RNA sequence: GUUACAGACUUAAGCAGUGGAGCAUGUUAUUUAAUUCGAUAAUCCACGACUAACCUUACCAUAUUUUGAAUAUUAUAAUAAUUAUAAUUAUUAUAUUACAGGCGUUACAUUGUUGUCUUUAGUUCGUGCUGCAAAGUUUUAGAUUAAGUUCAUAAACGAACAAAACUCCAUAUAUAUAAUUUUAAUUAUAUAUAAUUUUAUAUUAUUUAUUAAUAUAAAGAAAGGAAUUAAGACAAAUCAUAAUGAUCCUUAUAAUAUGGGUAAUAGACGUGCUAUAAUAAAAUGAUAAUAAAAUUAUAUAAAAUAUAUUUAAUUAUAUUUAAUUAA
C-alpha cells in the first residue's frame, strides 16, 4: 500500500488529495486490520465514496438529519415530484409479473379468451370476435351457516357464432356478480357444441323433449317466420343462429331449465336428413330445394 | 450568489432553467411577503419556449395564480386517482426507512473516510503534569445537549500522604476529616454541589482544602496526639461489599504437572524459511 | 391553529374539529335544538 | 453523481459544540460568552433576522414565555435585526461564572442582637438561630437578595411583613 | 491499471485502531446510553475512529448492565382487574474512555461527536484534571490576558476556500477580541 | 440457504438494508438523563404532531378543500438537533403534472411546504426551536400511492371516502381496493432473495481463496502473521464484482406489498341502528423468507411481527364514529 | 331434558387451605343531608381504585360566579417590540351575536379496549368435478398428534386467517470490548452456533422395517417459562380513561370556597391477615454463614451522637448530613 500520487491524483478528486496524505502519515504501514464482526460500520459492497450517489445518500438540500446546509442553504422549493427517484431500470418489477396497463378498458372477453387457451387448447381470436355474450338468469342465492346468511350470485350466461355453435354456462361468486359472469362466460365457451340447422336457419321437424320438469313443445316454421318463442329460447335460438322457430313451454317454466333443455333438445332431440336416409337406406327429398332448383 | 434570488434584474441572459429555479426560490423564501414585479415577468417570459406554454398563459399564471391554472385547464380533475394500480416504480414506507438508514450509514463511513483524517493535523503531545506537583484530581460532570442540575457537581480527591504533611500535622488532618478519610486506601474525599455552577464549587472545595490544611498545620493549640483515628464508617462501608480475599495455596502448587512444548517438525523447519 | 393566520397569512387552513363544531350548531338550529339564550346578570336583581 | 466538496473541519466550526463543564479556564471564557447570547436572544439554533422579512419577523423569547402565571397569550414580538442587538454580559453572571465567587452570606455577631433584646439568654439563642439559618439556606437555589431577605427574617432582623405574607 | 483504494477508505471497511496507553492517568469518562443497541454500537465506532485520528487513546465501548424497567396495567379499561399486562424498558449503557490527552485535544473530539450526533444517543461526561494543592485565585488580569491569548491563537484560521466557519463563532470570538473585555475585569 | 455448505460460520443480518433499527419502532427517538426534560419533549412531539395534522387541509375557494393525508411524524432527538420526519400524499396531483404550466405558479401544498423550512425567519423550525432549545428540521417526503403506508391509506379511506361506504360498500370502491396490487407469489421472490443472498456470499467467499491462494505468490507463511493478524489481502478482491450497482438493491427488505386488509367498522351502513364491520382480506400475511433462509423475524415492541405495518382512524360521520383499521404486509 | 369418542389439577391420590375464632377489605341490606358512580353466575365482590384527613370527589349543607376553558364577528382604550416623535404588529382590559360547559340518560346508537367459550382447533378462497339447483367436494375411509398436526385411501390440486415456527427470559460454547481502582473477569453485553436431539440394539403389534412403543446402549450441557387466545356467540363489561350520535340543563344538571360524607352498622356474603405450643415458639450468635431483582434531581439518606435505658448491644424518635444522581 502507501500509494503515490501516481494513479492517485488522476483517480481522486482534488480537493480529497490532502485527507489522503494526512491518512497515509497517519496509520502506520503494515498496520494490522482487524475485521469486526459485533457491530456493521462498512456497507457489504466496496466503495470509495467519492461521489454523492443519489438514491443512496442524502439528497443535497433536503432537509434531514446531518443535513450541513445551515437552515436557509435548503435548495429544494418543489414539492410536487417524488424526490430520490428509484436508480438504475427506474422499477422493482420481480421476475415473472408485467407491469399493470389499461385494465378498465381492456374486455374480460379477452381475459377469458387468453386464459381459455392457457389451458385447453381454443384459440382467443375466435372467442374474442365471433362469439356473442349475454347473460339469462342472474339473481342472488342464500346458504345459511353458523355465522349468518352468505349470500352468492349465480350468473348463467349463453355464448354462441350465430353460425351453429352454443354453449350455456353457470358461475357463482360472493364477491360480486361481475365475477359471476365471468365464471359463466368461462363455463359456457368451455361447454360449446354444434346444433344441427336446417338451412342454417330452423330445426328439423318439430321436437317434444321434455327435461326434468319442462315440457319443451318446438315445431319448425316458415322463413321469414321470426322467433315466436319464450324468450329464454329466443335468446338461445339467436344466440346459436336459428331464425325462424315457433313453440311452447308447458309445466314448469324455470328459466335456467327451459335453457339447458332447449340446449339439449337442439343437441339430440333432433336428427339430420342425411342421417336419417344413411341408416334408413332411403332418399329424403326437400320439395322447397328441388322446386326452385335448375 | 447567495442574494441572487432577490434581485432580478441580473436575471437576463441566464438560462431558462435557472431562471425559474431563481423564481420559485424568491417566491418560496418570502412567502407572503412575496410581491410581483415586472423584470420577474420578463425573465420568465424568455422561458416559454424552455417549458412549451403560451406568453399569455405565463401571464395568467403569474397574476391569477392556482385559479388560473384552474380557468385555463376547463375543469376540475374528476377522477379518483388515489386507487391507482401499482406501477412498480416508488418503495413502500418501510423500505424507505431502511434506505434512509443506509444513507445515514454511507454518511458517517464517508466522514470517516475524509473528513475523520483531517483532524490529525490537531494532534499534540501529551505534556504530562508532574504527579509531585498536581496531587489533586478534580472531576467535572457534564451532560451534553441537556440541562442536568448534577452539571454543577465537582469532587475533590487526593491522598493524604502525598499533601505534604508532617506525622502530627497529617495525623490532625485525617481526624479532622472524620468520615471524608478512608484509611484503607488512603485517600481525600470531597464533593460540593451547593453553589449553582462548578466553578463556585471546585473554588468551595478549595478553599475548604486549604482551611483544613492551615488548621492541621497548626499545632500551637492542639495536635490531637491522643484521640485516635476512627474508622467506624471505613467498616460500615466495606461490610455491604464482598470480601473475595482468598488466594490458591502455594504449597499445593505442582508446577511438574503442567504440559511441556512438544516437537514440531515442522514448526521447527519452518524458522528458518 | 390561531396564530397560523399571524404567521402566515398567504395560505388558508382549515380546522376540521372546529368546522365539526359549527356544523353540529347549526344542524341544531334548524332542528329547532338550539341553545337557550343566557339571562344576563343584570336581569331581576 | 455529484463530486463531494469536502470542507475541513476547523476548531472554529466546531465550536458552539464545546462541553459546557470543562476544566480549563479558556473554556469557561468561551462558554461565558455563548451563555451571554443566548441569554441575549442572539439567533442560535434558528435562522438569523435580517431585514429581507419587514412584517414576519417574529421572536418568542419575551420573559412570560413558559411560565403561567402572568395570564397572557402567546407574546409575538417584534425581533431586533441581526445589528442592532444588546448583549447583557452582567459582570456578576462573570464571577459567577467565569470565576468561581460565592457570598456565602453575612453572619450576625451579638452587637446586633444586643441592638434589639437585653437579656443574654435571648441574645445568645438568636445568635445560635441566626447560625443555623445561614448554615442551611447557602445551598438552597434561589436569588441572593431574596435568600438574604429570608435569612434576615428568620434570624430575627426584619419582621415577617418583608415577606408578602 | 486499477482502481487504488488508500488507507484511509481502507480503514473503514475494518475494525476501529487503539492508540496504546503509555502513562495511564484517566483525562475523561463518557458514558453513551440509549434505549437502543445499533445506534449506540454505530456511533461508538465513530468515536474511536474520530479519538484515533485526532490522537487520544481511547479503551473501547464497555457493556455497562443494562437496566430494566417494569411497569404493570390492566389491559381492560373499566374492570378485569385478572387481566393484566408488563411493560418494560431497558437502557443500554456503554462507557469510553481517554487517556494521556491535552484539554484542548479532547475539546476538539467531544465537539466533534455533539456536532455529528446520532438519534437516541444521550452522552455524560467526566472530566479530570489534576491541579495544585493550592491554587492561586486571584490571579486574573495577567490570565485573562495569556487566556484571550490561547483562544486567538487556538481558533486562529489560515485557509480561506476550506474550513467552514460559524456564525456563532465569529460572534465569540469578536466579543472575546474586543478591548471592552478589559473593562470588565477593572470592577475592582 | 439452509445448506450454506459452502461458505463457513458467519452472518450479519445487521445490515441497514434487512433489518429495520428498533429506534424507527417509536415516535419520539431520545435518551436524556433529565427525566423531567425527556417527559416534556415526548409531550411537545405529540402536540406539534397535532398541530401538523391541523395544517395540512387546506383551501384554495369554497368549491377547493386540499386535504394532504401526512403519516404519524418520526422525531429524531440527537445530542445537537431534532428533525421532523413525516411522508405525504397529495391527491391534488393534476394529471400527473403533465402539463408544464406548473412551472409559472406555486399551489398551496408547496406553499405549505416551503414554510415549513424555506422561508428565512417565519418558518416553523425557528419556533420549534424556541420550544425545544436547539436546531429543528423537518422533512417532507412525498408518497405517490396512498397503500404504502398503514397510516396514509387509513387516513384517507376515513377522511376522504366518506360517500363510498356511507350506506355500504360499493362494487367499484371495493373492486379498487382488491386490484391496487398485482397478485404476486410470494414463495418465488422469498426464495430469489435466498438465493441472491447466497450468491453474495459464494462470490465473496471465492474472492478470498482466490486472493489468499495466489495473493500475487509473494506473501507466505511466517509473513501473514497467522498469530493474530487477520489482514488477507487488497480490499480491491474482497469485493471483486460486488459493488453499489448490483448488491445493496437485491438485498433490501419489506419491497412488496403481498396482504393487506382493511376493516369498516362502525355505524357506516344505516341499518335498523345497529353496528357493521366489513372486511376485505386480500393476499397473504406471513413473511416466507423468515422461516426458509437463517434470517430470524423481529417483533416490533415486542408484540408486532416486522413485515407487518397496521394503524387505524377513527372519524363523525351523521350516525356516530366509525374506524377504518388497515394491516399490510410487505415482503 | 340427543348418541359415541378424547381431554383438564374436571376427577382419583398428595400437600396446603376456606367454612369454625378475632381483625383487614369488598359487597348486600339498612340508616343518613350525603353515605357519589359503576361492576354484581360462571366472566362481581383487595373489582374500576398503584394508597378517600383537605385535594382527589363525582355526593350533602351553607355562601358565591354568570359569554365563564376555547373559536369566530364588531367597537373602545392601554401596554410592549421593531423600523425612520410617527407607522406597523402582538398582547391586555370592557362590552355584545355567538355559544362554552355537563361524571345528566342511553354499552339496547357507537369508536377503542376487555372477560368467557380459548392453547381451544377451528373459519374460508381459486381452478376442477358431482347434483337441474340451493349446495357438495376439498375440510375424509382408518389411524396418529397438543393441534383440519402428519400419513393411507379418496375428485380433487393448491392457498389464506388460525396450529407449528420465527420472537423474548433462561441455557452451553466461540469471538470481541474492559489497562481487573466503577471489579466481579465466578462479571457485564454485542454477534454467531446449538436441539422441535441424534445413533445403535433388542422386544413388541403392524400395512413387515418400504415402522410404531418398550427397553437398553453411547454422543450430547441440553430440561423449562413468557408473549401471541382465530371466526362467531354471550344486545356479556365500559358513555366514570378518553372520544362522538341522539335527547336533556343553560342564574344551572355549568364554576369556586368553608365543613361533612365516601370510614354509618341489625343481619348476610366473597376474599385475605393473625392465632389456637414441643416433626414449635422466644433470646443470643462482630475476622458479622449464604441471594436475586429493583430504587435514589419532585432524592436516597450512611457513620457518630442525646433519648427512652443499665456498661453495652437490639428497637423507636430527635440531633447532622458522609458519599452518590450510580457496575
Ligand atoms: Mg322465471
Ligand atoms: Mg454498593
Ligand atoms: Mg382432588
Ligand atoms: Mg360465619
Ligand atoms: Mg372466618
Ligand atoms: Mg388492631
Ligand atoms: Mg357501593
Ligand atoms: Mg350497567
Ligand atoms: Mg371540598
Ligand atoms: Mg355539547
Ligand atoms: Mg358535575
Ligand atoms: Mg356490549
Ligand atoms: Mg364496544
Ligand atoms: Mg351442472
Ligand atoms: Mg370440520
Ligand atoms: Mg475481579
Ligand atoms: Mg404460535
Ligand atoms: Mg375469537
Ligand atoms: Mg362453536
Ligand atoms: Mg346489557
Ligand atoms: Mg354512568
Ligand atoms: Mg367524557
Ligand atoms: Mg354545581
Ligand atoms: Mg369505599
Ligand atoms: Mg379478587
Ligand atoms: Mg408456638
Ligand atoms: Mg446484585
Ligand atoms: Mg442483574
Ligand atoms: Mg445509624
Amino acid at each position: 500500500q502507501h500509494y503515490d500520487e501516481s494513479l492517485l491524483s488522476r483517480y481522486y478528486p482534488e480537493s480529497l488529495l490532502k485527507s489522503i496524505k494526512l491518512a497515509q502519515q497517519t496509520i502506520p504501514e503494515d498496520t494490522k486490520f482487524r475485521v469486526s464482526r459485533n457491530v456493521e460500520f462498512a456497507p457489504p459492497y466496496l466503495d470509495d465514496f467519492t461521489k454523492i450517489h443519489p438514491f443512496w445518500d442524502y439528497k443535497p438540500g433536503m432537509p434531514h438529519l446531518h443535513a450541513q446546509e445551515e437552515n436557509n442553504n435548503f435548495s429544494i422549493f418543489r414539492w410536487d415530484q417524488v424526490q430520490q427517484p428509484l436508480p438504475g431500470e427506474g422499477n422493482i418489477l420481480p421476475p415473472g409479473v408485467s407491469l399493470p396497463n389499461d385494465g378498465g378498458r381492456k374486455s374480460k372477453s379477452a381475459d377469458v379468451a387468453a386464459g381459455l387457451h392457457k389451458q385447453t387448447g381454443v384459440d382467443p381470436d375466435y372467442i374474442t370476435r365471433k362469439l356473442t355474450m349475454k347473460p339469462l338468469v342472474m339473481k342472488r342465492v342464500s346458504n345459511q351457516t353458523g355465522k349468518g346468511k352468505i349470500a352468492s350470485f349465480y350468473a348463467l350466461v349463453v355464448v354462441g357464432d350465430k353460425n351453429g355453435m352454443v354453449g350455456l354456462g353457470e358461475g357463482k361468486s360472493r364477491e360480486e356478480m361481475s365475477k359471476a359472469i365471468f365464471k359463466a362466460h368461462w363455463d359456457a365457451v368451455r361447454n360449446l357444441k354444434e346444433i344441427p340447422r336446417y338451412e342454417n336457419r330452423t330445426i328439423y321437424g318439430d321436437i317434444d323433449f321434455r327435461y326434468h320438469g319442462v315440457k319443451l313443445h318446438l315445431r319448425s316454421a316458415k322463413p321469414g317466420f321470426g322467433l315466436r318463442v319464450n324468450h329464454v329460447i329466443f335468446e338461445i335460438c339467436e344466440c346459436a343462429g336459428i331464425k325462424d322457430l315457433s313453440g311452447k313451454v308447458y309445466k314448469s317454466r324455470n328459466d335456467m331449465n327451459i335453457a339447458k333443455g332447449t340446449i339439449e333438445a337442439f343437441t339430440k332431440a333432433q336428427k339430420t336428413l342425411d342421417e336419417v336416409a344413411l341408416g334408413r337406406g332411403k332418399k329424403l327429398v326437400d320439395v322447397r330445394k328441388v322446386y326452385y332448383s335448375s | 450568489s447567495a442574494d441572487l434570488y432577490m434581485h432580478p434584474e441580473k436575471w437576463k441572459g441566464l438560462p431558462p432553467q435557472r431562471i425559474l429555479e431563481l423564481y420559485w426560490e424568491r417566491m418560496a423564501r418570502l412567502g407572503s411577503e412575496y410581491k410581483p414585479n415586472k423584470d420577474e415577468l420578463n425573465a420568465l417570459l424568455t422561458t416559454s419556449e424552455y417549458s412549451n406554454v403560451p406568453v399569455n398563459d405565463i401571464k395568467k399564471l403569474y397574476h391569477r395564480g392556482e385559479q388560473g391554472a384552474i380557468d385555463i385547464k376547463g375543469g376540475n380533475v374528476n377522477r379518483d386517482n388515489s386507487l391507482r394500480p401499482f406501477m412498480f416504480d416508488e418503495l413502500p414506507s418501510q423500505a424507505q426507512e431502511l434506505v434512509a438508514q443506509h444513507r445515514e450509514q454511507r454518511f458517517y463511513n464517508r466522514l470517516a473516510a475524509y473528513e475523520l483524517p483531517l483532524l490529525a493535523q490537531y494532534r499534540q503531545e501529551y505534556k504530562r503534569p508532574s504527579p509531585e506537583s498536581h496531587p489533586v484530581t478534580y472531576r467535572y460532570t457534564s451532560y451534553v445537549g441537556e440541562e442536568h442540575p448534577n452539571s454543577r457537581k465537582v469532587v475533590l480527591s487526593v491522598k493524604t500522604k502525598e499533601l505534604g504533611l508532617e506525622e502530627k500535622s497529617l495525623h490532625k488532618f485525617r481526624i479532622l476529616a472524620r468520615s471524608r478519610y478512608d484509611h484503607t486506601t488512603d485517600i481525600f474525599k470531597m464533593s460540593s454541589d451547593k453553589f449553582e455552577h462548578a466553578s463556585q464549587n471546585a473554588r468551595y472545595l478549595h478553599d475548604i482544602l486549604q482551611r483544613l490544611l492551615a488548621e492541621s498545620k497548626d499545632l500551637t493549640e492542639d495536635d490531637f496526639s491522643d484521640v485516635p483515628l476512627d474508622t467506624r464508617h471505613t467498616i460500615a462501608k466495606s461490610l455491604r461489599k464482598k470480601k473475595r480475599d482468598y488466594e490458591f495455596p502455594e504449597h499445593w502448587k505442582r508446577p511438574e504437572d503442567a504440559p511441556k512444548k512438544k516437537f514440531d517438525i515442522v514448526d521447527q523447519l519452518l524458522s528458518t524459511l | 391553529f390561531r396564530h397560523l393566520k399571524t404567521l402566515y397569512p398567504d395560505i388558508e387552513f382549515v380546522d376540521l374539529e372546529e368546522q365539526y363544531r359549527l356544523s353540529m350548531v347549526e344542524a341544531k338550529k334548524r332542528r329547532g335544538k338550539g341553545a337557550p339564550k343566557k339571562m344576563k346578570k343584570d336581569a331581576a336583581a | 453523481s455529484s463530486e463531494y466538496v469536502l470542507e475541513e473541519p476547523t476548531p472554529l466550526s466546531l465550536l458552539e459544540y464545546t462541553p459546557q463543564v470543562f476544566p480549563t479556564k479558556e473554556s469557561r471564557l468561551v462558554n461565558f460568552t455563548l451563555d451571554s447570547l443566548k441569554k441575549s436572544n442572539y439567533p442560535i439554533y434558528r435562522s438569523p433576522n435580517l431585514g429581507i422579512l419587514k412584517v414576519h419577523d417574529f421572536t418568542l423569547n419575551t420573559p412570560n414565555f413558559g411560565k403561567y402565571t402572568p395570564g397572557s397569550s402567546l407574546i409575538f414580538a417584534k425581533e431586533p435585526q441581526l445589528q442592532n442587538l444588546l448583549i447583557e454580559e452582567d459582570p456578576e453572571d462573570f464571577h459567577r461564572q467565569v470565576t468561581g465567587e460565592y457570598q456565602l452570606l453575612k453572619p450576625y455577631v451579638k452587637k446586633d442582637f444586643e441592638k434589639l433584646t437585653k437579656s443574654k439568654d435571648t441574645v445568645s439563642k438568636l445568635v445560635q438561630n441566626s447560625q443555623v439559618v445561614r448554615l442551611s439556606l447557602q445551598s438552597v437555589v434561589m436569588g441572593s437578595e431574596e435568600k438574604k431577605l429570608v435569612y434576615d427574617v428568620c434570624s430575627g432582623m426584619k419582621p415577617i411583613s418583608e415577606l408578602q405574607q | 491499471s486499477t482502481r487504488p483504494y488508500p488507507v484511509n477508505v481502507e480503514a473503514v471497511y475494518y475494525a476501529p485502531l487503539k492508540l496504546p496507553i503509555k502513562y495511564g492517568d484517566l483525562v475523561a469518562d463518557i458514558q453513551l446510553r440509549s434505549y437502543d443497541n445499533e445506534n449506540l454500537d454505530f456511533y461508538s465506532d465513530f468515536i474511536l475512529r474520530t479519538g484515533y485520528y485526532l490522537g487520544i487513546p481511547l479503551t473501547g465501548p464497555k457493556p455497562l448492565p443494562t437496566r430494566r424497567e417494569r411497569w404493570t396495567v390492566i389491559k381492560s379499561p373499566f374492570v378485569h382487574a385478572k387481566s393484566k399486562e408488563n411493560f418494560e424498558r431497558h437502557t443500554h449503557k456503554r462507557l469510553i474512555r481517554a487517556w494521556d490527552t491535552n484539554p484542548e485535544v479532547l475539546q476538539m473530539l467531544i465537539a466533534y461527536i455533539t456536532k455529528h450526533s446520532m438519534a437516541g444517543v444521550g452522552m455524560k461526561c467526566n472530566f479530570f484534571q489534576r491541579s495544585e494543592i493550592s491554587l492561586d485565585l486571584g490571579s486574573d488580569a495577567n490570565g485573562l490576558e495569556k487566556s484571550l491569548s490561547n483562544i486567538d491563537e487556538l481558533y486562529s484560521l489560515r485557509n480561506d476556500d476550506k474550513a467552514q466557519t460559524s456564525a456563532v463563532g465569529q460572534k465569540v470570538l469578536e466579543l472575546l477580541d474586543s478591548p471592552d473585555f478589559k473593562k470588565h475585569l477593572e470592577k475592582k | 440457504n439452509p445448506v450454506v455448505h459452502r461458505i463457513g460460520p458467519a452472518g450479519n443480518i445487521n445490515n441497514k438494508l434487512q433489518h429495520l433499527n428498533n429506534m424507527n419502532n417509536w415516535n419520539t427517538q431520545i435518551y436524556n438523563y433529565n427525566k423531567n426534560m425527556e417527559i416534556m419533549n415526548t409531550m411537545n412531539d405529540k402536540l406539534i404532531n397535532k398541530l401538523l395534522y391541523k395544517m395540512m387541509t387546506l383551501k384554495l375557494n369554497n368549491m377547493n378543500i386540499n386535504k394532504i393525508i401526512m403519516s404519524k411524524t418520526i422525531n429524531q432527538h440527537s445530542l445537537n438537533k431534532l428533525n421532523i420526519k413525516f411522508y405525504y400524499y397529495n391527491n391534488d396531483i393534476n394529471n400527473n403534472n403533465n402539463n408544464n404550466n406548473n412551472n409559472y405558479y406555486m399551489n398551496m401544498m408547496n406553499k405549505l411546504m416551503n414554510i415549513m423550512n424555506n422561508n428565512m425567519n417565519n418558518n416553523l423550525c425557528n419556533i420549534l426551536s424556541y420550544y425545544y432549545k436547539k436546531k429543528v428540521t423537518i422533512e417532507p417526503i412525498k408518497l405517490s400511492y396512498i397503500y404504502l403506508n398503514s397510516d396514509i391509506f387509513s387516513k384517507y379511506i376515513s377522511l376522504n371516502d366518506m360517500d363510498k361506504y356511507n350506506n355500504g360498500i360499493l362494487t367499484n370502491y371495493q373492486r379498487m381496493l382488491n386490484n391496487i396490487m398485482p397478485k404476486l407469489n410470494d414463495h418465488n421472490i422469498s426464495m430469489n432473495y435466498i438465493n441472491n443472498i447466497n450468491n453474495i456470499n459464494n462470490n465473496k467467499y471465492n474472492n478470498m481463496i482466490n486472493l489468499l491462494n495466489n495473493n500475487n505468490n509473494i506473501n507466505n507463511n511466517n509473513n501473514y502473521n497467522n498469530n493474530n493478524n487477520n489482514y488477507i489481502g487488497n480490499i480491491n478482491n474482497i469485493y471483486n464484482n460486488m459493488t453499489i450497482d448490483n448488491i445493496p438493491m437485491d438485498i433490501l427488505m419489506y419491497k412488496y406489498l403481498v396482504g393487506w386488509s382493511i376493516k369498516f367498522k362502525g355505524r357506516l351502513s344505516n341499518n335498523n341502528g345497529r353496528t357493521s364491520t366489513t372486511n376485505l382480506l386480500n393476499g397473504t400475511f406471513n413473511n416466507k423468507k423468515y422461516l426458509w433462509s437463517n434470517i430470524n423475524n423481529n417483533y416490533k415492541l415486542n408484540y408486532i411481527p416486522s413485515n407487518h405495518n397496521l394503524y387505524n382512524n377513527s372519524n363523525i360521520n351523521k350516525n356516530g364514529k366509525y374506524n377504518i383499521k388497515v394491516k399490510l404486509n410487505f415482503i
